[PDB]
């Protein structure tokens, strides 16, 4: 057999909270993208979205 | 012209080997396929068709 | 977020309004005059941008709040401007209307006749009276008579308002939506042609000179012509009683003309009926001043420890820049006197305004819009503007707000388990230990908040941190025991303060089992790609956990991918998730309806040897796993005791068998008081298989109890119709979510008690299978020879060493066609050779047979694999496919090296005769290597993005109408039924319904819901109408009586029973008509309370209002493509492309647009045959044998001898009349002979002799003609030219225009094709469309069958409702190739959707234009261009779409808000 | 009503706003030698009465604008000779459902 390197970082990561962007008060470098957003959508449930 | 045979007719049109398959739709027992491991189905009856990846 | 914050306060609308110079300096806190930025300490330069004013820069405090840098919001003041400057976005509208006005009457240069109608009509759509606006110009009867028409005008405009005004068609907001919003559009623009088209002012005959501006906003002012200063001085006594135009020049001419024209633009710019009041102002337009952001937006930056300034705030100094030089510029001009200023000294001052006007107005754009402004140093690249700022990547909208990055999350890669609930997730301590909620301190829950105090952070469950009433927050973190101890005591002490006296003290703790979290797999392409699922946390293990049948759901292979954990910090999205998108209700497919979740792989391998008639189990055993999986422990308790079934076999010994497991799993999970299933299905397996006369292939449950057949993936897998989907059906998802999860665990342990695994042995034949296995290769040998001479047209037995033979293959070698001609003729009898080897070995000659033969039984249940695999891994590969072809052929005719040219082997051609297991042969071997090579090359969204972003604000209403956020009503009803495309499944299924009535009967429960229903009126009407329709039946659809409507159109279903789709209706009655018989052998349940019932689950089967189709309608098509990346091999465009022709483009012309003809059953084949030569177009270039031209030299002379072939063929071909081809060349192929030469030369620097004559004359170059008038193999005649001149290539010059030729062709008809008559449809197939020649061949062909692709020419000619109906049928098709399944529903909305306005609208910045919604259009393409029509108009966004709502974060409209709080 | 052969003067088309109230009309024969009317894609089309009308309306709590649209050019619309404002009875057959009843507004 043989053992891979990693190609990928395994590392997770999770914030609850931390330093925050400056310009927009947001969380600074998870991403949440649109089509993420949307799905809320389908599903319906506004304060989840909120 | 030509001395060759440049034209189709409609049965030389079989794709593919034949295999026994149960047509969900008409429930013939043979259907044509190719493949992609992605398997085509076709039906040899009505010709229905359906395919499966998995 | 802290909901202890309340807010009443609510934000309902906002307004458009450009900011004046004025109040500007109003709302200034400072201006900034100085180029310089900081000093050497840093602190601010008086003067310069980072004064302290704007806010308080770093340690430094503000000077306008005081504030600290933390709570100071920032401040902004000015920049004053010593010159106007265009505002370069306004540029263009502004522009716009300086040529259009007269600069001496200051009135447009259009008579103020038509400006008077105009803004009648205007004033008329402010409160939007459509068909009014139409009632106007029809009204007409010297500037006398242009007094009172014009003042007609006014008083029937006001009568018919304040007659609107009476009712509440309109009130004093106007009225203003799409349709609304389209003349606006359309006039406004069409008023705005008319300005440019005004030569002569009607007004005073005046002549104002032309402008020419620039891209960097510099308009030159073109001097009059003498004929305009002619009739300007001859007019210039009637009115009695290429330069740069500056700034300010301009400003003052329209302020005049808007003091002037302020009536007609008072609606122009007004979106709506102005209740302020305001008046149009020059101002808005140009720009006097400039605000600067403040400081803090405009900080500097850094990479790390190299700090950099902020871009814009270099912007910010090179307009302080050149402002103060031409400040001081001024400084020189005013001490210039005006009698030291020469008639040359104003060219010089003028040089100097010019100057300074260009950089500071450059300056302008390379502040706001670099594409604007001049280049720097040919390099250095264009600093980042406010305009380069909005559009950044996908734009600000997209990338920083319709997508942001969030807090309480974290993404780690994920792992499977059987062991925990479907529903459920494994989670590591490690985010355990992060992850808090904010827990309100309650009464029930003090003591175990005081014990997660007492665990502090670090021991789970922890608690992290403490809010008090105060809102102070406490880190546990640093903090010992005993310190947390008296917290602890002090956590439910009372409130000091009156304030928070309401307010009570909040806990974070870290997650336990009770909470949720929501789970998300990127890319998303479907809502079930995003889930809720209940929580345990697992010990010691460092990642997620997951179980396999949620794979599916997220798609998720365990590659490795990695997932999004999400955490809602209070309960109502908690409550959201759990009761909704949470697992169960996902169940079917939402597009389809069909079964998304189920057990895979092993799993199914488990299920066929459990259920085996071998399974035999001791009591301890038989206990131990009933018990192994249930688990009594959990909530799953229909009985508190364990109850059981007898053994089988009493004597002499007890057993149990796996059947009566199952029925035992169904006992105790199945709800006491009701009864078990009954069903009838079957399994993927032939009876065969298991012996002589097994029944097992069927499968039957009685009283919930499995009495035949062996589980499946056609049951417990995804398949429709399953014993999963059919409890679902019955009982409902929460018992089925159990009874799945149950299955894994109790498998799970089966597993581990006989395990499983395959063999070498399983893939060896018997003797003879190999002995076979020879028999029929070895036939194979002459096979390709034979494909051969039949293609050449050779004798069968034409031995390959031919040269003829060998000849006609390089000769076919050379075609294309031929070549793939020959292969699929190779392909086919081949493909039959291999169709025996497998039918004889798998399965009779294998070495072990099903059950015991682990390969087989994995591909045979189904677990994974088809007989493909193994079949061409034990029977052999047979011949490789490229693409529809065999392995292309090196130009020396060899396929390989390894073999001579044109051979005629099969396996010289790709053909395997290998298998996995024997091995394969390095040629054979490297062949294959190819076909791997195919999907790899082949392997090797945007659209959906579209569609769903126009489609937000789709929902479902109570009415049961479908409504965008506008309340546009869009289908009366929704899929012409409105039943939920979910509970779709059963409904045709009346015999499964038929069983299991009574607990049928228990779900429904009709009892407590006869209050509130009418019982009757419904299926009274609904009997009558059916009479008629009956009465009615065979006449056609225009003929159809349309006295009685369909009775869902005259009842809401929801409102009473009966109101039924007819086919439903029809269909029962079709049901109960024959089935009758069981009503007999019933239990006594009456058809007629069978019909009242199915009725009930009809109107229970009714969609929720308030539901988002749309999104779900987007998904349901944008997904499934993906599968479509690939295609097999009419020949249209098909995949995405074909697709995007429809709904991206709408497209005017396809590529391949197809006239489906059917033709009437009395024609033969032949006649049609012969009927599509006719109609078939046909070319010279076709006709043509041979041609023979000769050239002499007293003049050059030119001989030309055409050859054609024997009449009778072509005229039997191509249905040909040498007459026309004798007309054809008569006319129009000589007057294009002789034409082209003359260019040509030009860019060098009895009847017959009478027939003869006339062409001769006509055509200078001709002295003969001639041709063959009987046989008419040939044409040939003579031509002559010039002596001297050169020589030209005739052959060429001919060849070019016989391939032009146009012997015959048709309207818009190119070819017509007669394809198989499918489906017992006979029709012919052909490209371009007409429908009108179409309509003479009428004897052959119906018309009313005709169908194409052309559909904007069915709405051209057909109107809007056929054509919407083609749409559907197209993409079906789509689909229908690809075999995947789509509700019509979607369809349909999807078709009623783009047709809204009777015409053929994609989705594109064309389709979204008319939005009225404007957010939706700015987040969509450009961020700029939108936004100026906006204010412009000056519109109030009513807030209607989500896109909106996220813009300012506001709940559904639309979604909850559907639902109101009361 | 007028049928023409082929062509009209387009001044002639400007004595086509002659005489309000009262309607003119002039047809291709051409045009004409086909019934649209027949046609396996062509839905049912019926003219609604005022009251009809308002009561749609006052049922569906609806503006005249927010219905559907068509627009008046269409031969169809041409075909019922529909003047503005109107609204048509339409039945489509659903492939689902059977006969499915709608309206859109001349316009
Ligand atoms: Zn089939
Ligand atoms: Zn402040
Ligand atoms: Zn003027």
């Amino acid at each position: 057999y043989q053992r891979l390197r990693h190609m990928v970082n395994d590392k997770f990561q999770v914030r609850s909270t931390g330093p925050v962007n400056s310009l927009t008060m947001q969380p600074v470098k998870i991403r949440v993208g649109e089509m993420e957003r949307d799905a809320l959508i389908g599903h319906g449930t506004s304060f989840l979205l909120q | 012209k030509s001395v060759v045979k440049t034209s189709l007719k409609k049965n030389e049109l079989k794709d593919g080997a034949t295999i026994k398959e149960k047509c969900p739709q008409c429930g013939n027992e043979e259907m044509n396929y190719h493949t992609l491991a992605t398997v085509f189905y076709t039906c040899t009856s009505c010709g229905y068709k359906f395919r499966t990846n998995n | 977020m802290d909901i202890s914050k309340p807010v009443g306060s609510e934000i309902t609308s906002v307004d458009f309004g450009i900011l004046t110079a004025k109040e500007i300096r109003n709302l200034s806190a400072k201006q900034i005059t100085n180029p310089t930025v900081l000093d050497n300490l840093g602190h601010p330069v008086s003067g310069g941008l980072y004064d302290l004013a704007l806010g308080a820069f770093l340690r430094n405090l503000c000077s306008t709040c005081g504030l600290d840098e933390k709570f100071c919001p920032g401040h902004q003041g000015h920049i004053e401007l010593p010159v106007p400057c265009y505002n370069p976005l306004f540029f263009n509208q502004l522009y716009i209307y300086l040529r259009a006005s007269c600069l001496f009457c200051h009135h447009f240069r259009l008579k103020s006749v038509e400006v008077h109608r105009y803004a009648c009509k205007l004033r008329l759509l402010q409160y939007g009276l459509i068909d009014e606006s139409y009632k106007l110009d029809e009204i007409t009867l010297s500037s006398t008579l242009l007094n009172e028409l014009k003042s007609k005008r006014s008083e029937y405009v006001d009568m018919a308002i304040a007659k609107a005004l009476s009712d509440g068609r309109t009130t004093e907001r106007g009225s203003f939506t799409a349709t609304v919003n389209d003349e606006r559009k359309k006039l406004v623009h069409e008023f705005h042609k008319k300005l440019l088209s005004r030569g002569k002012c009607d007004n005073c005959g005046m002549f104002s000179p032309k402008f020419r501006k620039d891209g960097f906003t510099k308009i030159f002012e073109t001097a009059l012509n003498e004929k305009q200063i002619t009739n300007n001085r001859v007019k210039g006594f009637i009115r009695q009683d290429s330069t740069y135009i500056l700034s300010t020049e301009v400003k003052n001419i329209l302020d005049t003309v808007f003091r002037k024209e302020q009536c007609v633009l008072q609606y122009v710019f007004h979106s709506r009926p102005n209740l302020s009041r305001k008046l149009v102002k020059a101002d808005s337009f140009f720009m006097d001043v400039l605000v600067v952001p403040p400081t803090r937006f405009r900080l500097p930056s850094k990479l790390g420890e190299e700090v950099h300034e902020n871009s814009q705030n270099q912007l910010l100094s090179k307009v302080l820049t050149t402002s103060l030089l031409i400040r001081d510029l001024n400084d020189d001009l005013s001490k210039l006197q005006k009698d030291k200023v020469s008639l040359e000294d104003r060219r010089v001052i003028f040089s100097r305004l010019m100057n300074a006007f260009v950089t500071i107005q450059n300056d302008v754009n390379a502040f706001i819009d670099s594409t604007k402004a001049q280049g720097r140093t040919s390099g250095k690249v264009p600093i980042p503007g406010v305009k380069q700022a909005l559009e950044k990547k996908e734009g600000l909208f997209r990338k920083h707000m319709m997508g942001k990055r969030v807090n309480y999350a974290a993404r780690s890669v994920i792992s499977p388990d059987p062991n925990i609930e479907t529903n459920e997730i494994g989670v590591p301590p490690v985010f355990a230990v992060k992850l808090t909620y904010p827990e309100p301190v309650t009464a029930y829950n003090i003591a175990e908040l005081r014990q997660a105090v007492i665990n502090g952070p670090d021991k789970w469950p922890g608690a992290t941190q403490i809010q008090n009433e105060d809102g102070s927050l406490v880190s546990l973190i640093g903090m010992s025991v005993e310190q947390r101890k008296a917290l602890a005591n002090q956590l439910l002490t009372p409130s000091s303060n009156v304030s928070t006296h309401t307010l009570n003290k909040k806990v974070y703790r870290h997650i336990k089992n009770r909470d949720v979290v929501l789970m998300n797999r990127q890319p998303t392409l479907h809502k079930a790609s995003m889930m809720g699922h209940k929580v345990r946390v697992l010990p010691n293990e460092k990642t997620l956990r997951l179980h396999y049948a949620n794979t599916g759901a997220y798609n998720a292979d365990f590659d490795g991918d990695e997932m999004n954990m999400h955490f809602p910090q209070n309960e109502n999205a908690r409550a959201e998730a759990l009761n909704l998108a949470n697992t169960d209700s996902q169940y079917l497919t939402p597009t389809s309806g069909s079964p998304v979740r189920g057990l895979i792989q092993d799993h199914i391998s488990a299920g066929v040897w459990l259920t085996s008639k071998d399974s035999f189990f001791t009591r301890e055993q038989y206990q131990q796993y009933i018990y192994g999986c249930i688990r009594p422990e959990d909530g799953h308790t229909t009985r508190s005791k364990i109850v059981t079934l007898p053994p089988t076999i009493f004597k002499p010994y007890p057993l149990w068998t796996g059947k009566q497991i199952i029925t035992t799993v169904l006992l105790n999970v199945t709800p006491p008081d009701m009864p078990g299933i009954n069903l009838i299905s079957k399994n993927k397996i032939k009876n065969e298989y298991w012996g002589k006369g097994s029944l097992e292939n069927e499968v039957l449950f009685k009283d919930g109890a499995l009495l035949c057949g062996i589980l499946d993936k056609s049951q417990y897998g995804a398949s429709k119709y399953g014993i999963v989907h059919s409890l679902h059906e019955v009982y409902g998802p929460e018992v089925a979510a159990k009874v799945l999860s149950v299955l894994g665990r109790l498998f799970t342990n089966y597993i581990t008690a006989t395990a499983f695994t395959c063999g070498m042995d399983d893939l060896r034949l018997t003797a003879e299978g190999n002995k076979w296995r020879t028999d029929i290769l070895k036939t194979s040998v002459d096979t390709g020879r034979e494909a051969a001479a039949e293609v050449t047209n050779l004798d069968k037995d034409t031995p390959a060493d031919d040269p003829e033979l060998l000849k006609r293959l390089q000769e076919i070698l050379r075609d294309n066609n031929k070549s793939g001609i020959l292969d699929a003729v190779t392909s086919s009898k081949v493909n039959a050779i291999t169709s025996q080897v497998v039918s004889k070995c798998v399965p009779d000659g294998t070495m072990k047979k099903f059950p015991c033969n682990s390969m087989q039984a994995m591909a045979l249940s189904g677990a994974k694999g088809s007989n493909v695999n193994v079949s061409q891994i034990m029977c052999l590969l047979g011949q490789q496919a490229l693409e529809g072809r065999r392995v292309p052929v090196m130009v020396s005719g060899k396929t390989l090296p390894s073999f001579k040219p044109y051979e005629t082997d099969a396996m010289a051609g790709g053909y395997v005769k290998g298998r996995f297991y024997s091995g394969i042969k390095p040629q054979e071997y490297y062949f294959h290597c190819m076909a791997g090579r195919e999907g790899l090359i082949d392997t090797a969204g945007y659209l959906q993005r579209c569609l769903t972003k126009q489609l937000e604000g789709v929902h479902v209403s109570y009415d049961n109408s479908i409504r965008d956020a506008d309340g546009t009503l869009v289908q009366f009803m929704y899929g012409g039924d409105a039943i939920d495309i979910t509970k779709e499944s059963h409904m045709t299924q009346f015999e499964f319904c038929l069983d299991n009535y009574y607990a049928l009967l228990k779900k429904y429960n009709p009892s407590a819901l006869i209050e509130h229903l009418d019982v009757e009126s419904a299926l009274k009407y609904s009997k009558k109408t059916l009479k008629y329709r009956k009465k009615h039946s065979k006449e056609p659809h225009y003929k159809q009586s349309v006295k009685y409507d369909p009775v869902l159109a005259k009842y809401n279903p929801a409102k009473y029973l009966g109101s039924v789709s007819e086919n439903f209706q029809d269909k029962l009655e079709s049901f109960l008509d024959k089935n009758s018989k069981l009503f007999k052998s019933s239990d006594g349940v009456n058809e007629k309370k069978f019909r009242a019932l199915m009725q009930l689950k009809y109107m229970r089967s009714l969609i929720n209002p308030g539901e988002a189709v749309g999104i779900i309608a987007s998904q349901s098509v944008g997904e499934p493509s993906t599968q479509m990346t690939l295609n097999t091999f009419a020949n249209v465009t098909l995949g995405i492309p074909r697709l995007r022709e429809i709904v991206m483009t709408a497209s005017a012309a396809i590529k391949t647009p197809q006239m489906t003809l059917p033709i009437w059953n009395d024609v033969s084949d032949e006649q049609a045959d012969t009927f599509c030569k006719s109609i078939s177009k046909v070319l010279l270039s076709e006709v043509i044998d041979k041609v023979i031209v000769t050239e002499t030299t007293a003049a050059r002379s030119y001989v030309i001898h055409m050859r054609f072939f024997d009449n009778n063929e072509y005229s039997e071909e191509y249905d040909v009349s040498k007459e026309e081809l004798q007309n054809v060349i008569s006319n129009q192929f000589i007057h294009l002979l002789e034409a082209a030469i003359v260019k040509e030369i030009k860019k060098q620097k009895k009847v017959q002799r009478d027939r003869q004559s006339a062409i001769i004359s006509h055509h200078r170059f001709i002295t003969k003609y001639n041709f063959d008038d009987e046989s008419g193999k040939w044409c040939e005649f003579k031509l002559e030219l010039a002596a001297d001149t050169e020589k030209l290539l005739m052959v060429n010059i001919v060849e070019e225009i016989c391939r032009k030729s146009i012997i015959r062709q048709i309207p818009h008809i190119d070819r017509c094709v007669h394809p198989e008559p499918e489906n017992g449809k006979r029709v012919l197939v052909t490209e371009g469309v007409n429908f009108q020649a179409m309509w003479d061949q009428e004897a052959f062909i119906d018309v009313d069958g005709i169908t194409s692709n052309d559909v904007a020419a069915v709405l051209k000619t057909y109107g809007v409702e056929a054509a919407r109906n083609t749409i559907v049928n197209e993409i079906n098709n789509v689909f229908s190739r690809y075999a995947i399944s789509v509700s019509f529903r979607h369809l349909d909305l999807i078709a009623d959707m783009m047709t809204r306005q009777g015409t053929y609208l994609a989705f594109n910045r064309q389709g979204m234009e008319t939005s009225t919604s404007s957010f939706m259009k700015m987040s969509y393409e450009t961020t700029c261009q939108f936004l100026t029509k906006a204010v412009l108009d000056n519109e109030r966004e009513q807030l209607d779409s989500p896109s909106a709502r996220i813009v300012v974060g506001k709940l559904n409209n639309v979604g909850t808000g559907s639902f109101d709080v009361l | 009503i007028f049928v023409y052969q082929n062509n009209i003067t387009p001044s002639a088309m400007k004595l086509v706003p002659s005489i309000p109230p009262a309607t003119i009309e002039t047809f291709n024969e051409a045009a004409l030698v086909v019934n649209i009317t027949h046609h396996e894609l062509v839905p049912k089309h019926i003219r609604l009465s005022s009251d009809e009308k308002r009561e749609l309306l006052k049922r569906y709590r609806l503006k005249e604008s927010q219905l559907p649209r068509i627009q008046r050019a269409d031969p169809v619309a041409l075909y019922l000779g529909l003047k503005r404002g109107e609204v048509v009875k339409i039945i489509r057959k659903s492939e689902t459902s059977g006969r499915y009843a709608s309206y859109r507004i001349c316009m």
